[PDB]
């Protein structure tokens, strides 16, 4: 059941046995679309990642001690990738339901995107795994940090220190709890802190788009220009694929799903992009 | 126990799964239990409980037993210690269980022995005594439902 | 389920379901009207039979959607609904402000 | 959402009746107005339902 | 009793016999081997092995925790230890088994041990360790030369 | 290797309990000897051998086998072990018998013995070395159609 | 062990041995692979492999360059003893790698007074010294994983 049973008195209905109708499932939102995607054909893919550069001791004699301009970059080695999953299904089950079978596809690709997404923003890298938009990117000065409410200041202030690092900004990477206190924060008299009252079906600082994900750790939001930062590009395409008269599949009395992407992710220096712990 | 609400109306009111404290051997890794779908958020009595056998879903929740019929699988080696209270609908605990017994008294409902299918319904119910069995030691048949033991 | 390397054994994914039976209720109600008062006051017809009407509307809605589970109360909707919190946002603020804090819980979701 | 979310599916619509003609009116007369429906509801997705409570 | 003594010669982790177990290293049943039972087993000594998690089916019998090619039959925190005696090779079915849930010699490494799922013929592979079945808690931590744990 | 008789149902295998050194713990959980089908349990005349060559299937049964429910990996090695004497009788008919998979004597015949298969003349025979599981012994030995006990 | 090479994970299946000096003890330890400052993200796999010729062009970062043979100086050669698989990928960083040579005794390469040079990856090639040469100029008693002074 569900809830309490106020006239069945059957609790087999025949092996299972339910009409065409909605199956509830997860939709979430992303940080995977922030990030810019294209393809590749390769079996691996290269990238340069800035190491410390000396800008040395400024001008202050010429031929005893000079300045350096001096970048430094090395070079790191990225497998292709995969991400998969598979669901196991029996065929009667799904028969007689109806729907299960679309619903399973649909439920399944989502699932498997939406977890990567999760994964892919926030945290430190694994040893199977390289480029996570937390690991590349740098804190922020004092400065920035404020003991003034201004919700929109402190993102304001952030844009500036991310500037000399050459970030011409596509998106800001924002997470949902911090959103929300501040709009329950006041402007002191009418009005609320970020954008007001009557703007909240669109949402912009900087005349800059905001994509609202809860993927990265609370209290963190991360202006950037995503674009640059990483690149995802993608050996193939995201496909749902039925293997059940390959030999596996064929032992059980089932189908076997399988829902996958052949993936990678590029993380371009670690002196672009931004983050930033709001106090509101 | 809930035997006595159940013969075929299972899962309705309080139900246990023990009558006497859990036997030895403790398992390692600990994991929560919820019957709920995407968090138990269930109070009082009635409705989907935890009682049953269960299965592991990620290792990391623990559920009722609520699959396909067919390539079933019998006995298991414990049974989730009672959260059953009226803040609950069954056993779901909302810190991490850790189990525990040789296996112990589970309940049965159906006309079979010990031993059914799952319907994707809490526990397990289906006919036939004699394509399927008694669990534990000595032969106990089937008649209005019975607390039978791993 | 972060990606892993194709010179490293593929990553897999689970989905986990319960199956569930929701049965028919009945709402009902009577009210009980003495004929004599009821034609002398007139539109006292009218406004028991709207009302008891209403009455009824509103305890269905009410079952299904919130409620308890009890012994003769269900509470399908309640049960499912994912979790959402106000007080991480803040623990004491104005009624106006949890209305407008309560709605960018949903963009989330993709609602928006 | 509500319109996505959920869905209410109909057994019997809402409908007040009527009855002067039972045992309680025979036996004293009294008329009875009777109010009743009988439904069910269906859930499309309602993992999509968030809810809060108000603190304040 | 017995089809030999325990060989060493296990690649890739699972190694070892118990000393008598059933949840330490004193007390036994005996019980079969149905691991991977439907289904290709896979060759150890080829393979990528590892001590899974197992599952009790049709009572005191046990097989593996199968949630990779079989539509969630549940899993368990009691363990099969299969006998790496003679000429045989990690996880294998055709044997006595001696199983534990705490107890001694138990291995509990091999390949795709933490950041790992679980195959179906109840075998770690790697992966990620937040879906399908966990690879400990604090029972993750225990290497090579260390008391495992499960 | 020790005086038997047995009762035989298929050709070769079958063999006394009486001398077969020290026997394995039985476990909690009954189930039944499909012959017959006289009352609700399952009561025939005896025709099914005494020790080895039975395979488990759904239901929780046991009866005799020449058969392998997995694919690939050793044989049969389910054998049964009861404190009830078998010479003159098999599995049980009626009521409950436990079984295990430790221990007795078996059949094996021709070249290696170390690892087993099951063949179907009703003996056991070797299979291939690291890739097959174990249940016989290095220790005793064939003399051609020899029984080992294990 | 065995094959391992990571999974928790310790052998690694790869053995090179710190040679302490002579005359006052040195040391140098193994060098990682990094363009100028140091590595980002990881530093990765070890610039050094057992059985290759480098040589220190940056204070902790070890890189390529081939000692060209002709007039007798000193070592920059670094060859560590040879180690069991992956002979010709290179050695990973979780593997056993050290840095021999440079006011310390060393491993020499190649059986009797003939001699020939090595490849990066840990391969031996033959060849006579006439743009390139490895190691010190032969004396008795020289075979491979010798230690000469250099």
């Amino acid at each position: 059941m569900s809830q309490l049973s106020n006239q069945e008195k059957e609790y087999l209905i025949s092996k299972a046995l339910e009409t065409e109708e909605g199956r509830v499932a997860l939709a979430q939102a992303m940080a995977n679309p922030i990030r810019v995607s294209l393809d590749y054909q390769g079996v691996g893919r290269k990238l340069l990642v800035v190491d410390p550069l000396p800008q040395g001791a400024l001008p202050v004699y010429d031929k005893d001690v000079d300045a350096k301009a001096f970048v430094i970059s090395k070079r790191g080695q990225v497998p292709d990738q995969v991400i998969e999953g598979d669901r196991i299904q029996v065929p009667t089950f799904e028969i007689v339901s109806y729907p299960q079978v679309r619903f399973s596809q649909v439920k399944e690709r989502r699932f498997n995107v939406i977890d990567r997404a999760q994964q892919r923003a926030k945290a430190d890298i694994m040893a199977v795994e390289d480029a996570e938009i937390f690991s590349l990117l740098e804190g922020a000065a004092t400065a920035v940090n404020a003991v003034t409410i201004s919700s929109g200041g402190l993102q304001r202030a952030a844009l500036t220190k991310a500037f000399q690092e050459v970030e011409k900004h596509d998106l800001v990477v924002t997470k949902i709890v911090m959103n929300a206190s501040a709009f329950a924060d006041i402007r002191a008299w009418g009005q609320n802190e970020f954008d007001p009252v009557t703007q909240h079906e669109v949402l912009q600082t900087g005349l800059f788009g905001h994509i609202w994900t809860a993927d990265i750790l609370i209290s963190k939001k991360v202006p950037q220009n995503t674009v640059y930062v990483l690149a995802d590009p993608e050996f193939v395409g995201v496909m749902p694929i039925r293997q059940d008269i390959q030999v596996i599949p064929a032992d059980k009395p089932e189908e076997l799903r399988l829902g996958w992407v052949i993936y990678e992710e590029l993380g371009l220096a670690v002196v672009n992009s931004l983050a930033i712990a709001k106090i509101s | 126990p809930y035997v006595r609400l159940g013969y075929e109306g299972i899962l309705n009111g309080a139900h246990d799964i023990d009558v006497a404290g859990l036997n030895g051997v403790e398992q390692l890794a600990g994991k929560f239990a919820t019957i709920g779908a995407n968090g138990v958020k269930l109070a009082g009595d009635n409705g989907t409980n935890a009682v049953g056998l269960f299965r592991e879903d990620l290792g990391d929740m623990v559920n009722a037993s609520e699959k396909a019929s067919f390539y079933f699988r019998g006995g298991e080696y414990y049974v989730n210690i009672s959260r059953t209270s009226l803040t609950a609908a069954g056993i779901a605990a909302g810190d991490e269980i850790t189990c525990d017994a040789d296996g112990k008294m589970i309940k049965f409902t159906g006309t079979g022995k010990a031993l059914g299918v799952v319907t994707h319904v809490g526990e397990y119910r289906a006919g036939n005594m004699y394509e399927k069995a008694t669990q534990g030691v000595t032969d106990t048949d089937t008649f209005i439902g019975f607390i039978m033991y791993v």
